[PDB]
This record gives C-alpha cells, sequence and structure tokens, in this order.
C-alpha cells in the first residue's frame, strides 16, 4: 500500500524501486492575448524519476512539441508519464528493472498501472509523504537541460554527487529532500546559502556545490533556519 | 399455465415465486403454486423462519420439465426435482388443485414486470453460469462467490458470470492505454459484444440475471456483476442506439422493483453518479435517471 513514514526505511533496502514526480511534466506561462483572453504557452518539462537507494535519475525531458494539436494536456499529461515510464522500464535489463514504483501523486496511479500490465510483479504505490521533487526545476544544471532541449531526450544523472562515498543513502536522501524543501519555500534565499562562498565550487560533473563534511553541517542548519523562517514569515510566529 | 407441486410443508418458511412472496407455516398444508406464466423463465426462493441466513432458490422454465419441491431433513432444505412420469405427475397436480391445496400465481392483467425483468433471459444462458448439468433447473444462493471473486473457492458451486476487469489487458490494446481506459466502445463492442456474447442480447439478459440474484438471494458477486455490466456501457463513448434504449428499460424497471429498503446495500453510489451524470451516457437514459433522481435521491 502506501508509502509513509511508518515504513520509510524500506526506501534505503537493496530491492530496485524508482520515484515518480509528474508535476513539471506539463509546464505553461499564463498570459493575456490581444484581444485582451487569456492564453497559455507551453514550455518544456520533465519527468522526475529516482532511485533513492543509488541516486540515479532519468531525467526524461518533456518537449513541447508532444503537446501540439492534443486536447485536456494536464489529463494528457499524467499519460504520458506513464507511457515514457513504461518505456523506461522495458529498456532496462531485467535485473535492473524495479520491483516498485512509488509515485509521488495519487492522479498517476491509474495511468501507470494501466501501462504497466504487462509487469504485474511491479508493485504500483502512493506515499503519504509530501516530498519536494517539484522544487527539481529549481536545480540550475536540470533547469538548464531542459530549458535548452529541442527535441525529446533523456538525461541520466546522479542526484547525490558523490556523497555515497561518505554517508548512506538514508542520509544523502535526507539532505536532498531538505535541499529541495528549502528551495521549495524560498528558492532565491536557498540558493544564496549554496553559493555565497565563492571558494566552494560545483564540478562539472555533480550538480550541488564541494562541501567537506563540516560545510554541509553548516549548510544544513542553514536550510532548517530558511524553512522555519518562511514557516514563520508564513503563518507570523 | 404451469404449475410446481409440494410434497409437503414441513417446516416454516417464506416462499418467493418472481416478485411475490408469501409465508407458509410449519406443517402448513400446501402443496404448490399453479397458473404459472408459459414463456419466461421463473425463480422460486426460499428463506426459513428459523435461520433468515441463506435465502436460496431455483431457476427453471416449466417448458423443459415437470418440476416440484420437496423437503430435504438430511440437507435441511427444499429441493427442486424433476418428475419424469408425465401422467403421475397430471395426476398428481390434478388431485392438488381438486383440493384447492395451491397458491395461484398472482399476475395482474396490465401488470408487465416480470416479462420487463426477464426480457433478455434464457434458460440455456443461466444453465452454463450456474454449472450443474443433470438438472434442468439451476440453484442460487445468498453465499455463493463468482468466478471473479475466487480469482481474488469450490469450483462446482460458482457464478460463472463473464468476467470484466477495466484495468486488465484484455480491456486495454497495447499502444491504446490511454484511449481504451477512457473510452471503453473498444472492450464493450469488439471484445465483449463481437467477442464473448455474440449479440447484445446475451449481454443484457446476463445484466438481467445478475440483477435479480442479487435482488433476490442478497447475492454480493451478482451485485458486483450488474454494476459493472451497466458501467461498461455507461463509460464507452459509442455505443448502438437501440441498446441504449433498451438499457434505459431494463434498469428503469429494475429500480422500479428494488425494495425501497434496500437501496442501501444494492446500489453502488459510485457506479449510479458517475453513469447518470459524468459518463458518455449520461443523458442517454432518461426514464433511469428520473425514477432514480425521483425514488433514491440520497444516494445521488
Ligand atoms: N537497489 C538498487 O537499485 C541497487 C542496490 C545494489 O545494487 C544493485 C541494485
Amino acid at each position: 500500500g502506501a508509502m509513509n513514514s511508518s515504513n520509510y526505511a524500506e526506501l534505503f533496502n537493496n530491492d530496485i524501486k524508482l520515484f515518480v514526480d509528474d508535476t513539471n511534466v506539463y509546464r505553461v506561462t499564463v498570459h493575456k492575448t490581444f484581444e485582451g483572453n487569456v492564453a497559455t504557452k507551453a514550455i518544456n518539462g520533465c519527468i522526475f524519476t529516482l532511485n533513492p537507494k543509488t541516486g540515479h535519475l532519468f531525467l526524461k525531458i518533456i518537449h513541447t512539441s508532444v503537446w501540439a494539436g492534443q486536447k485536456r494536456l494536464s489529463q494528457l499529461a499524467k499519460w504520458k508519464t506513464a507511457e515514457e515510464v513504461s518505456a523506461l522500464v522495458r529498456s532496462l535489463p531485467k535485473e535492473e528493472q524495479p520491483k516498485q514504483i512509488i509515485v509521488t501523486r495519487k492522479a498517476m496511479l491509474d495511468p501507470l498501472e494501466v501501462h504497466m500490465l504487462d509487469f504485474p510483479n511491479i508493485a504500483i504505490r502512493p506515499t503519504e509523504l509530501r516530498l519536494p521533487f517539484s522544487a527539481a526545476m529549481s536545480i540550475d544544471k536540470l533547469s538548464d537541460v531542459v530549458m535548452k532541449a529541442t527535441e525529446p531526450q533523456m538525461v541520466l544523472f546522479n542526484i547525490y554527487d558523490d556523497w555515497l562515498d561518505r554517508i548512506s543513502s538514508y542520509t544523502a536522501f535526507s539532505r536532498l529532500t531538505l535541499l529541495l524543501r528549502a528551495l521549495k519555500t524560498n528558492e532565491e534565499s536557498a540558493k544564496m546559502i549554496l553559493l555565497s562562498d565563492p571558494t566552494i565550487t560545483i564540478k562539472s560533473y555533480h550538480l550541488w556545490p564541494s562541501f567537506t563534511d563540516e560545510q554541509w553541517i553548516t549548510i544544513e542548519s542553514q536550510m532548517r533556519d530558511l524553512i522555519l523562517t518562511e514557516y514563520g514569515r508564513k503563518y507570523n510566529v | 399455465m404451469n404449475t410446481v407441486p409440494f410434497t409437503s410443508a414441513p417446516i416454516e418458511v417464506t416462499i418467493g415465486i418472481d416478485q411475490y412472496s408469501f409465508n407458509v407455516k410449519e406443517n402448513q398444508p400446501f402443496h404448490g403454486i399453479k397458473d404459472i406464466p408459459i414463456g419466461h423463465v421463473h425463480v422460486i426462493h426460499f428463506q426459513h423462519a428459523d435461520n433468515s441466513s441463506m435465502r436460496y432458490g431455483y431457476w427453471f422454465d416449466c417448458r423443459m420439465g415437470n418440476f416440484y419441491i420437496q423437503y430435504d431433513p438430511k440437507d435441511g432444505l427444499y429441493k427442486m426435482m424433476e418428475e419424469r412420469d408425465g401422467a403421475k405427475f397430471e395426476n398428481i397436480v390434478h388431485n392438488f388443485k381438486e383440493r384447492q391445496m395451491m397458491v395461484s400465481y398472482p399476475k395482474i392483467d396490465e401488470d408487465d414486470t416480470w416479462y420487463n425483468l426477464t426480457e433478455f433471459v434464457q434458460m440455456d444462458k443461466i444453465r452454463k453460469i450456474v454449472r450443474k448439468d443433470e438438472n434442468q433447473f439451476s440453484y442460487v444462493d445468498s453465499s455463493m462467490t463468482t468466478v471473479q471473486e475466487n480469482e481474488l473457492s469450490d469450483p462446482a458451486h460458482s457464478l460463472n458470470y463473464t468476467v470484466i476487469n477495466f484495468k486488465s489487458r484484455e480491456a486495454i490494446r497495447p499502444g491504446h492505454e490511454m484511449e481504451d481506459f477512457l473510452d471503453k466502445s473498444y472492450y464493450l463492442n469488439t471484445v465483449m459484444l463481437q467477442g464473448i456474447f455474440k449479440n447484445s442480447s446475451n449481454y443484457f439478459g446476463e445484466l438481467q440475471f445478475a440483477f435479480l440474484n442479487a435482488m433476490f438471494f442478497g447475492n454480493y458477486g451478482s451485485s458486483l456483476q450488474w454494476h459493472a455490466m451497466i458501467e461498461l456501457i455507461c463509460s464507452s463513448a459509442t455505443v448502438p442506439k437501440h441498446m441504449l434504449d433498451k438499457l434505459d428499460e431494463i434498469l428503469y424497471y429494475q429500480i422500479k422493483t428494488l425494495p425501497e429498503q434496500y437501496s442501501d446495500i444494492l446500489l453502488n453510489e459510485r457506479v449510479w453518479n458517475i453513469c447518470l451524470y459524468s459518463s458518455f451516457q449520461k443523458n442517454s437514459l432518461h426514464n433511469t435517471e428520473k425514477i432514480m433522481e425521483n425514488k433514491y435521491p440520497e444516494l445521488l
């Protein structure tokens, strides 16, 4: 059934499992027309498909041409997501295919279940966790590859950089969700924290800065403060 | 007009015959039911006074043989049997009629209810859903499970309704996943109508039989089947116009006949709200929507 705080360490066991987040698949800007009506313009999007054990991210870029001439795009986007996830699974060797796929939004359950009928042994699960994967487009290198795409494309990343050399996947996921939660709550401040010190750089082959263990503790503390702050600035506390 | 005699009535029981019912007291001199209309299937059903658990009954068609009821004190129920000696049977019935020990099937002349509930129901199809080939009649009870229920446990005692499953490879063409799931016309028209049922008459007959088993026996898997067969039509954008018109009539008479007090358990809120108000056919069931809104507005 659903994934929650009770069964949380199941994410970090050796069974292959993927989270799928569809919140950046169909993206639009809303604007006025010359006649003073409202219209939307789609921009490139992405499926965020992640292994929480290894950190491997399968970023399927959704080019705006896939929407041309189609109706009911928000509904189509869920089906397109499930089509692409199914295609990804079929492309993987049997021993790399997931035993579970956890969708971050319950509206993905039926589309994914229908597209995965050929895989009856892969469990399709919701979650009660409120995960901040929508903020993936606040990671500069991910946003850059999505916006630059001129055609459909899959790009593979490790969202943990080299962290697993020094920390466990439980701790790496906790750091990732803290960073993304911060970027979601106050992107400007979060990004200031991450780059304020120009002597700490992002390696060409990485997504985040090359912090030492001690610097990550400072960074992590700064992100918690930011989240608590904004939570006050929000509710006034 | 045909007759189903009873050897005796040794235990107190409520006896149904189609939509009618009457109480028989323990050892009351009751010897059966006469004046049963020829041309229709019928159901004779039982609920014991001491154990309302297990409503049970027998589907039959008097054109196919001479049938009677006899209580079995070992198995503890009223059993239908066939009498092969036609002269013995005629002689039995005539004696019981002369002594006026039979109830008359109490059909009002104006009244087409039973026809309207059984229009497409055929004994030959009932006998494929309920498999017991040595008898010409079919036993059903409250507890019998369906083939689909068993997939999710005695096979000989199952209701072999046609399995409908909207999230199945049968229902969903590879490469048409979204199309087939949101518009079930393929599954309805090619898979089920052309492929399995052959025609809409057989589809409606199974739908009507499922409803009647749900209503008369409280058979839960039958209720599931009835709703699934409605939903499959309503969730199809492309349905022959004669089928939609006939479905509206079928459902109208089913809703009309349902006991007002059993609507809570026999009607699935989700299916009916979807069918009447959201589905492709939301505007095609005028008679059914009107009776539902006036009789069960709470459900909606
Ligand atoms: N759970 C995984 O994705 C990996 C962990 C160990 O290497 C092979 C499977």
